[PDB]
């Protein structure tokens, strides 16, 4: 089939995906903040 | 029933997908890592750095005590922090 | 005849007896009647019972100053501990009552019958040629009644501890348990809540959805219920129209469509979850308590920064301190 | 195998209910994970174990077992030589490769059915006899194992003895308790307070004698079975199904699982407490010991001292009259331990002794225990829930008893699950009610 | 192209790592008790 | 207390206990590759 | 008080007996059709 | 005229339905779950209360939260551009703006999601007993996170969006309101707790009453997602229970309505109760008991016992839990048992 | 002596690792189950010897 590349669902799946990873990276960074 | 639009099983399996994301994902991960790493996060969200809760003494908590003049109050609170 | 025993065994096993007395039921029946009858009397009339070890008798019965909400059957004494205190071990009923004899009689009996009640919940299924496992779903509550009435005491060393048979003393068991184990902060309870909270959530869903897709078979001026007939041939609602909506509420695959796969998720979620709380009480029975984050997040100089975990503990101390005011002689609560 | 032919993926291992060859590899491979563990973990313990720091203060649970058998301990459980530990740990870690090799092999290369590959090893579930045989062997295998203990005690080094006359220390038992009376007594002893059940056993003579009295019973059975078949009632009683066989053996374990959770939580003898922490009641006892001493050694007259309720802070009586320790501890007046007995008399804790026979070794041992009671959080933070951080510790006695109640329980659930399934797979309806012939539909209504 | 059973396990072991780095953070971290 | 010689294995010795968990996890990788027949 | 102990045991034994035998009485048998 | 062109677009059967309702449900919902996730890892509760409430501070999943605003704030909406924040986003974060932000957005988010259940239902043509059922949770959240506080002094006393930050809200209630003794909470429980029992006894009854419609054991497949005969036997079930509990269903239509009424009703009673605690109109004591215990010092019931626990919970907690009150309780005042 | 021993014990590690990935893939891959028959026999015998070697070498060290 000829499925589209950018759909409404893609807008959704990214609004939660992009922030998350951004956070998982930020949060993974704290593990080294000390004193 | 009615099954529409680009499927996930396929998309996850698509070589193009990882081509595209094996840049984006870690990009975000390192982008946020720096958000904390740089100490930017702190300043964005007025969150105290381990060395900024009480100035050497003041075993007293910096508690906002009134709306309206609330902000000016917080400012001076950081002030005292020397 | 044909030797009454042969016959007896057929009645006991009758598949068509109003109430299925079974082989398990041969115990469940007298055990539960001893418990239930002693409870009902104990709760109405019954002297104050020296619950803790001291001599500060607590009255739980109605005729002694209580109402349904405050009344209860008080736990056997602490001086008794884990020792077996039946009526014949008392010098007189009065002794038996003052020391809390009724409790032991009532719980050992309820736990015995409630177990056979679990066994009975299998026997009948077998006798009816149906699949088993119903009795395994009921092992959650039982496991919780076992934890709270038998396991917790075996750990702590006395039946004086271990939830008392009464509405308000049940709240007591809790408010104290917290202070002693910080349960709200234990994985097993949180799973207990996800189970009990979740269970309800889904009970509303299932009940909701189905009701929402009943097939029009009644006027506007007559119950929707009449649209169904006991034992009727086929289904009574559109399991596809149901999924047709729920699927679209969240998203197609984030939904059910297989009655069997849906109904199992209904009996597994709360059962698995409730099992855990039973395993929590049974676990915290040996003093592996909830999480402890008191004085974490310390700052740069060493000042303790306090997190919500501390306001918690602060309220827990208050409990720890006032509870059993006259029963302590030394610094640490190791019992 | 496949689903559209066997069972279902998440039910995989039942696809092997009839493929003994593989079902052997399953059993072998697994029986390797256990050894592997026993081994891999003992070294993990040892690698961290600190020669002179209480074992209980180091999260050990395997080494403690080896020590109790009398291996590298000496007086008071002094951890005299670590080697026996290293030794035991590795042997297992290797024997895991062996067993591991068998499993992987027997469940892949080897025949997936012992049918013709060897008629002696092949087996039939319903074969109400080849089972009684296999059982028999194993029943003998266990017996040899039990007797091994008696050996380690009566011949090779002895075992640990908290009750050691001189004081905790390895001791060679040479007077096993023979005689059914004493031995079997423990069998029908109430499990309730005071008279404990099997969990009593306060001396190694009995532990040893009791085991001697086992093979010479367990093997006696291992034979009787390789030489017979279930009688009449036996057959018209149980369900002879592979799954059903499992069930019975499932409940078995579960039942013991509790008997164990109780043992490690109450017994002082076969769990030294010098290697494990102090019993729960033990610690609640020692806090009184600690303060009956501190206050006496300060002017107080403990015998007459009267507390807030009128019971006497330090000493009060039990329901049967014995003089015990006061406070909530009135519930643990059943605790018996080395450090305390010398203060006991014929009517209970004697005053004269207490008043002037309390050696320092007790005052500090009593202190050690009250500060190492079985209390802590999940994240291992020793003490009451309201305690502050530092001193992370959780008694082995807790960890053990806790884990096993979970296992023990779930297995009882497991028992029902299978005993209930195999008991209906037999009558044959474990897949649904027969539309065409619903038993219910042919039964007189009750109304 | 890329198999499911290989996209999974990779990601799976992946999250086991980040969630493990988190579990390490419990000790040593700021949320440590030292 | 790991005899000196072997003390070059500390790091390894430290990880061995977890291996067993892995098996259950590998058994899931297997079925995933076999498409959960 | 002793008499009460006797009674109870007699009573408890009666039922414990019935239970054990009742199952020994070939329970598997009781069901629609034991395949 | 284009309204329709739009309506058409919105009501298109996509992966994730949208709808007019979605023009509200998503803008908010996300925006709320988003703020939580933010505040949970980045913003602090130091100027508001006096604790670390996020990850960046050292808190873990259990101990983190988006803690309510200072008491001195009042019932102020805390609009980023309002008298307080004065537009400054960061300070907004410090005074506790993130709380009213989550509260209010989540609020309209539950309004949105219900309209959805009502929009999708109208379309797909089914009865709306799922938007009706969902009123139960609106009640809970609308009374516990909105009404309650509006009845007290400020927002500072509302739950705080945190795991422990809630367990605290629990104990506080037990300690100051003596909630567990409230008939309305009791019903609340009786419903959540029994709604769980229904949701598990029914699930098990169905699964162990299934007819055989397959050959294997994994009977999940035996169910044709397509119509026809019931998959289990209601007749056999009704029989089981009736002989093993005396009572038993026998009207799938009633059974499933009960399953909607039980858990829904109980959370409603649960709500009414709290609407009461907003005015401190609690069910704290039984006077008949107090009068007796005042006069006779030997009268003790599990009732009185629990009341002392409360005295303790308040005495020791209050201080660090209500900073704006500058409480100072000398050790000699702290009520305590013996020894402990 | 330790050189010998360490490297000896270190051999028993890599060989074991190799066995582990092998034997399985071996038994599982009929594609030359005649070649591995040999190979495996090597690993097995060799492994055992290695163990026995390290056993004795341990004593010359500790
Ligand atoms: C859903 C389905 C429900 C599932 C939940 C099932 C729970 C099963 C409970 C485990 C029971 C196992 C029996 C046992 O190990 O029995 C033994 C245990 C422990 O016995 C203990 O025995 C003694 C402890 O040893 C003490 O006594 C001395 C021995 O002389 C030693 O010196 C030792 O050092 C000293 O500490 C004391 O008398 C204790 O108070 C206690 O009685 O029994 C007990 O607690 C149990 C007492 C209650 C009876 C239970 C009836 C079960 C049928
Ligand atoms: C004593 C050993 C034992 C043995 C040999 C068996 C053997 C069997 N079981 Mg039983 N079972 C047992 C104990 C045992 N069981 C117990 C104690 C329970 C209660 C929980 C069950 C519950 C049970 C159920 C519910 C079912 C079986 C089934 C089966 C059969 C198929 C096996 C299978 O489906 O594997 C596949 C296994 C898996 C899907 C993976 C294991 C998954 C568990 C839940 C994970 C636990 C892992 C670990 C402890 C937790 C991880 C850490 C956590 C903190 C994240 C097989 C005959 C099935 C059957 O067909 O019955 C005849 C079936 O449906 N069993
Ligand atoms: C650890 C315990 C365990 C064990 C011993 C077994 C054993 C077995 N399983 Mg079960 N299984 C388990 C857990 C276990 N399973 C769990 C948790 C699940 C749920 C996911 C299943 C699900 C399952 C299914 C769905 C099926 C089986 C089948 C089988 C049998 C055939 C094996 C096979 O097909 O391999 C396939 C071969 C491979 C792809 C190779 C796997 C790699 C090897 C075995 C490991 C090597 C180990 C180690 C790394 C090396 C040591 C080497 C050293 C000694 C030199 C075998 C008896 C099958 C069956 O019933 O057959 C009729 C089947 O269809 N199992
Ligand atoms: C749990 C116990 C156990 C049992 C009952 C069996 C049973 C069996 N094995 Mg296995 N085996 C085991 C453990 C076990 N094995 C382990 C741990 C390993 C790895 C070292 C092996 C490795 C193994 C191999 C390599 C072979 C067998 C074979 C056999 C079968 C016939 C050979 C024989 O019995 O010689 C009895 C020998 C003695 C007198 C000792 C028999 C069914 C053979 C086979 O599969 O043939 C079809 C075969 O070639 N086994
Ligand atoms: C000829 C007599 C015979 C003998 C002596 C044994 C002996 C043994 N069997 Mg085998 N078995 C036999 C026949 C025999 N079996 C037959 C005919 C079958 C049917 C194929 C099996 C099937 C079988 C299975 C399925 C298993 C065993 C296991 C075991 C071992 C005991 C478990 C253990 O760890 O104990 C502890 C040790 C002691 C008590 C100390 C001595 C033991 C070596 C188990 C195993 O592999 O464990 C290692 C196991 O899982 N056996
Ligand atoms: C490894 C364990 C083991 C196992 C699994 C078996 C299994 C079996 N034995 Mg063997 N046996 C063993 C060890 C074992 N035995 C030993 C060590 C000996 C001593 C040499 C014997 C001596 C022996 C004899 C003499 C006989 C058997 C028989 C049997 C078979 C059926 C009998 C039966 O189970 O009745 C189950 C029991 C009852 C119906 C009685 C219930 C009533 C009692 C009094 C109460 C039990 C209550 C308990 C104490 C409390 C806990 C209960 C719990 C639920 C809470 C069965 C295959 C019989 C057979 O068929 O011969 C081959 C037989 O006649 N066995
Ligand atoms: C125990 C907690 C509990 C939770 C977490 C919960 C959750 C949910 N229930 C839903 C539905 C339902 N629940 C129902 C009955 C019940 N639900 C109950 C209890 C709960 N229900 C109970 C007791 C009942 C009575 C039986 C019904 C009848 C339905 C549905 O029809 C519906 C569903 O579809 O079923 C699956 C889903 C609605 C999604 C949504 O509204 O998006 C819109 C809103 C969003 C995304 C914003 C969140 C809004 C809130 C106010 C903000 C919270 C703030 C943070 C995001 C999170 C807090 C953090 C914590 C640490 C405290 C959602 C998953
Ligand atoms: C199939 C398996 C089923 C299993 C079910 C189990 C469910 C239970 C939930 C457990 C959550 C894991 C928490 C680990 C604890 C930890 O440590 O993670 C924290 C972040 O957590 C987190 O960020 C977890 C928060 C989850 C967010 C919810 C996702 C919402 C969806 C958004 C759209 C996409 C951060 O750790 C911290 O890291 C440092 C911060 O300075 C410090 O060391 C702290 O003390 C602390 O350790
Ligand atoms: C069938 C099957 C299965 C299973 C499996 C199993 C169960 C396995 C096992 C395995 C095993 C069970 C293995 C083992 C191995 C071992 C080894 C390989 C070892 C080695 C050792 C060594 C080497 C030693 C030495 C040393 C020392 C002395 C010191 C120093 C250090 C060291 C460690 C080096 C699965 C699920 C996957 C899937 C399906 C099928
Ligand atoms: C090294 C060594 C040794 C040995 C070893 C062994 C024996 C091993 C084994 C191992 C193993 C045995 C491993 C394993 C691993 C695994 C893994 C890593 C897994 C993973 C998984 C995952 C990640 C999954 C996922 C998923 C999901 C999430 C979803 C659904 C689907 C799936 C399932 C896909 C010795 C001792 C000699 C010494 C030296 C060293
Ligand atoms: C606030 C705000 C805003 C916005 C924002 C947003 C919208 C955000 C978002 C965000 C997000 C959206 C985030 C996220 C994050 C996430 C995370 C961080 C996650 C994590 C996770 C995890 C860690 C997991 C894990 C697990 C579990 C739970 C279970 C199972 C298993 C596992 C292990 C996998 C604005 C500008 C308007 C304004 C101002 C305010
Ligand atoms: Mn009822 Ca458990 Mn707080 Mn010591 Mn008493
Ligand atoms: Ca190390
Ligand atoms: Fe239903």
């Amino acid at each position: 089939v000829s499925y589209p590349i950018f759909t409404v669902r893609w807008v959704a799946v990214h609004t939660l995906a992009v922030p998350t990873i951004f956070f998982l990276g930020a949060i993974a960074a704290m593990q080294f903040i000390q004193r | 029933g009615t099954t529409g639009e680009r499927p996930f099983s396929d998309i996850i399996t698509s070589v193009r997908y990882w081509v595209i994301h094996s840049i984006t994902i870690p990009a975000l991960f390192i982008a946020g890592w720096l958000f904390v790493s740089t100490g930017l996060a702190y300043d964005v969200f007025g969150t105290p750095r381990p060395d900024s809760y009480y100035a050497q003494e003041q075993r007293s908590i910096p508690l906002v005590t009134d709306r309206f003049e609330a902000k000016q109050q917080v400012e001076t609170f950081l002030e005292q922090l020397k | 005849s044909a030797n009454l025993w042969e016959r007896f065994c057929n009645w006991v096993t009758s598949t068509d007896n109003r109430l299925y007395v079974g082989w398990f039921g041969v115990i469940m029946i007298p055990t539960l009647l001893a418990a239930t009858i002693c409870f009902v009397i104990a709760f109405i009339a019954a002297p104050p019972v020296d619950i803790d070890g001291i001599r500060e008798p607590v009255s739980g019965s109605l005729l002694y100053g209580n109402n349904i909400i405050t009344g209860a059957v008080v736990p056997s004494s602490n001086a008794i501990g884990l020792h077996f205190y039946p009526i014949w071990e008392a010098a007189s009923l009065d002794e038996w009552l003052y020391n809390g004899g009724p409790y032991q009689l009532i719980i050992f009996h309820f736990l015995l019958g409630a177990s056979c009640y679990m066994g009975r919940q299998w026997e009948l299924s077998y006798r009816l040629g149906m699949r088993p496992w119903i009795c395994v779903a009921y092992s959650a509550p039982l496991a919780s009644a076992f934890a709270v009435f038998l396991i917790y005491p075996i750990g702590q060393g006395s039946f004086s501890d271990g939830m008392p048979l009464g509405i308000s003393g049940t709240f007591n068991f809790m408010i104290v348990f917290q202070a002693e184990h910080n349960i709200l902060m234990h994985p097993f309870h949180q799973l207990g809540v996800a189970g009990v909270f979740g269970g309800a959530l889904f009970c509303a869903m299932h009940g909701s959805l189905v009701t929402s897709s009943l097939i029009r078979e009644t006027t506007e001026t007559e119950s929707a219920n009449y649209g169904y007939k006991f034992g009727q041939e086929e289904e009574t609602y559109n399991i596809v129209a149901a999924h047709g909506y729920f699927g679209r509420l969240i998203f197609q695959y984030a939904s059910f469509n297989n009655s069997r796969s849906l109904h199992f998720f209904l009996a597994a979620w709360p059962v698995v979850g409730v099992w855990f709380t039973a395993l929590g009480i049974s676990t915290m029975a040996f003093n592996l308590n909830g999480f402890n984050f008191n004085h974490s997040v310390i700052d740069a100089k060493g000042n303790v920064i306090n997190t919500w975990a501390d306001i918690i503990n602060r309220a827990n101390l208050g409990m720890e301190v006032m509870h059993e005011r006259n029963a302590h002689n030394f610094p640490l609560d190791l019992a | 195998d496949q689903e559209s032919s066997g069972f279902a993926w998440w039910a995989g291992n039942a696809r092997l209910i009839n493929l003994s060859g593989k079902l052997l590899g399953a059993h072998v491979a697994h029986a390797g994970l256990i050894v592997f563990w026993a081994g891999a973990m003992t070294l993990f313990e040892l690698a961290h174990f600190i020669p002179e720091k209480p074992m209980y203060e180091q999260g050990l649970i395997l080494i403690p077992h080896i020590a109790t058998l009398g291996w590298g301990v000496g007086p008071g459980g002094e951890v005299v030589d670590t080697f026996p530990f290293f030794v035991v740990g590795v042997v297992h870690l290797i024997s895991s490769a062996v067993l591991g090799f068998g499993g992987v092999y027997h469940a892949i290369r080897g025949p997936e059915t012992l049918e013709e590959y060897s008629s002696f090893f092949g087996y039939d579930w319903k074969d109400k006899n080849k089972m009684t045989t296999i059982l028999g062997f194993h029943l003998i295998v266990l017996g040899i194992g039990a007797l091994l203990l008696v050996a380690k005690a009566m011949f090779f080094g002895g075992l640990y003895d908290t009750w050691a006359p001189g004081g905790g220390d390895v001791r060679v038992i040479t007077n096993p308790t023979l005689d059914p009376r004493v031995i079997f007594g423990y069998l029908l002893k109430s499990p309730f307070g005071g008279e404990g059940w099997i969990v009593s056993v306060n001396n190694l003579e009995d532990v040893v004698g009791g085991h001697i009295w086992i093979g010479l019973i367990c093997i006696a059975g291992g034979i009787w079975h390789i030489l017979t078949t279930p009688f009449g009632w036996a057959r018209r009683a149980f369900i002879w199904s592979g799954e059903a066989y499992l069930s019975y053996s499932l409940g078995a374990l579960s039942m013991m699982g509790f008997i164990a959770t109780c043992f490690v939580w109450f017994n002082n003898t076969v769990y030294p407490s010098e290697f494990y922490g102090p019993t729960g009641p033990e610690a609640s006892q020692a806090q009184a010991m600690t303060f009956l001493i501190r206050d006496q050694k300060l002017g107080a007259n403990v015998g007459s001292a009267q507390g807030p309720t009128g019971l006497g802070k330090y000493l009060m009586r039990s329901p049967t009259g014995e003089i015990i320790f006061g406070g909530e501890t009135m519930r643990f007046w059943d605790f018996r331990g080395p450090w305390l007995e010398p203060l006991r008399g014929p009517n209970g804790l004697d005053l004269n002794k207490i008043k002037n026979d309390i050696q320092p070794w007790q005052e500090r041992r009593a202190a050690e225990y009250m500060t190492h009671a079985p209390l802590g959080s999940l994240n291992s933070v020793g003490g009451v829930a309201t305690e502050i951080n530092s001193v992370n510790f959780v008694s082995p006695r807790s960890w053990l008893a806790t884990s096993h109640f979970v296992l023990a329980f779930f297995f009882l659930v497991g028992h029902l699950w299978h005993a209930g399934r195999a008991r209906a797979a037999a009558a044959g309806f474990e897949k649904g009610i027969d539309r065409e012939s619903e038993p219910v539909l042919s039964m007189p209504s009750l109304d | 192209r890329i198999p499911l059973w290989i996209v999974a396990t990779v990601a799976g072991m992946g999250v086991i790592v980040i969630v493990g780095l988190f579990f390490y953070g419990a000790y040593a971290g700021l949320g440590s008790s030292l | 207390k790991l005899p000196e010689a072997y003390a070059i294995f500390d790091p390894l010795v430290d990880v061995l206990p977890v291996i067993p968990v892995l098996f259950l996890a590998l058994a899931f990788v297997w079925q995933a590759a076999v498409g959960f027949r | 008080m002793e008499t009460l102990k006797i009674t109870v045991y007699i009573v408890v034994t009666f039922f414990v007996l019935l239970f054990v035998f009742g199952f020994l009485s070939g329970d598997p048998a009781r069901n629609p059709k034991r395949k | 005229g284009w309204f329709d062109i739009l309506d058409d677009w919105l009501k298109r059967d996509r992966f994730v339905f949208v709808g007019w309702s979605g023009i509200l449900l998503f803008p908010c919902a996300y925006l709320a779950l988003g703020g939580w996730l933010t505040g949970t890892t980045f913003v602090t509760s130091w100027y508001t209360h006096g604790l670390a409430s996020s990850y960046l501070e050292g808190c873990n999943f259990l101990t983190v939260a988006v803690s309510t605003p200072a008491n001195s704030m009042g019932h102020s909406l805390l609009l980023l551009w309002g008298p307080e924040a004065q537009g400054d986003f960061t300070r907004w974060c410090q005074l506790g703006g993130l709380w009213t932000f989550i509260a209010l957005h989540g609020a309209f988010g539950l309004i949105g999601f219900m309209l959805r259940q009502f929009e999708i239902a109208r379309l797909v043509g089914v009865r709306p007993y799922n938007a009706i059922a969902f009123s139960a949770p609106i009640a809970v959240f609308v009374s516990v996170f909105l009404i309650y506080p509006l009845g007290q002094s400020s927002w500072f006393f509302a739950p705080s969006f945190g795991v422990a930050a809630i367990f605290r809200f629990l104990l506080f209630f037990q300690g100051f309101h003596n909630w567990t003794l409230n008939p309305f909470h009791m019903m609340g429980v009786a419903g959540v707790l029994g709604g769980a029992l229904l949701c598990a006894i029914h699930g098990a009854t169905v699964e162990n009453t299934l007819f055989q419609d397959g050959e294997g054991a994994s009977t999940f497949r035996a169910f044709n997602p397509t119509q026809a005969e019931e998959t289990y036997s209601m007749v056999t079930a009704n029989r089981f229970w009736s002989q093993i509990f005396g009572i038993a269903f026998s009207n799938k239509r009633w059974l499933h309505f009960f399953m909607l009424f039980v858990p829904v009703t109980g959370l409603w009673m649960s709500a009414i109760g709290v609407v009461g605690l907003a005015l401190n109109l609690r069910s704290y004591d039984f006077i008949s008991q107090e009068i007796r215990a005042a006069e006779d010092p030997e009268f003790e019931t599990f009732y009185t016992k629990n009341l002392l626990l409360n005295e303790g919970i308040r005495a020791w907690m209050a201080p660090q839990d209500q900073p704006h009150e500058n409480f100072v309780f000398p050790e000699e005042v702290l009520p305590r048992g013996n020894a402990l | 002596m330790t050189i010998l021993f360490q490297l000896a014990l270190a051999a028993l590690v890599i060989l074991s690792f190799v066995m582990v990935i092998g034997v399985p893939v071996a038994y599982a891959s009929p594609q030359d189950w005649d070649r591995s028959k040999q190979l495996i026999f090597l690993g097995s015998g060799l492994w055992i010897a290695l163990v026995l070697v390290v056993g004795v070498l341990n004593f010359f060290v500790v």
